[PDB]
C-alpha cells in the first residue's frame, strides 16, 4: 500500500490520570463487640447461658 | 441488676466448698448451672430481702 499521510493522521480520545485500585476492602475499618455480647436473628443472644 | 457479664459458674462454686466433702476442681461446670436453674425459683429470707 502507497502512503497517505491525511488518511492515517487520526486524533486521540484518552481520558486523563487515574489511579488504579486493586484489594478494595482495606479501607473497611472494622471492630467487634466482646463475643460475651452476640446475637443471631435471634436478637436475644447468642451463646447466653450465664 | 441487669450483671449480663458477671458470668454465674462463680456463685455456685463457693457455695458447694462452703460444705467441704466436695472436690470443686473435681467437678464439672454442667451439674453446677443445673443447680443454679433450681436455686433461682427459691425464695430468699425475711432478713436478706429485708
Amino acid at each position: 500500500q502507497q502512503f497517505d499521510f491525511r488518511n492515517s493522521m487520526h486524533m486521540l480520545t484518552s481520558n486523563l490520570t487515574f489511579t488504579v485500585y486493586s484489594d478494595l476492602l482495606a479501607f473497611v475499618s472494622a471492630d467487634t463487640v466482646e463475643p460475651i455480647n452476640a446475637v443471631a436473628f435471634d436478637n436475644m443472644r447468642i451463646m447466653n447461658e450465664l | 441488676l441487669n450483671l449480663y457479664q458477671k458470668k454465674m459458674k462463680a456463685i455456685v462454686e463457693d457455695f458447694l466448698k462452703r460444705l467441704h466433702i466436695f472436690d470443686v476442681a473435681r467437678v464439672p461446670d454442667d451439674q453446677m448451672y443445673r443447680l443454679r436453674d433450681r436455686l433461682r425459683l427459691l425464695p430468699v429470707e425475711v432478713r436478706r430481702l429485708d
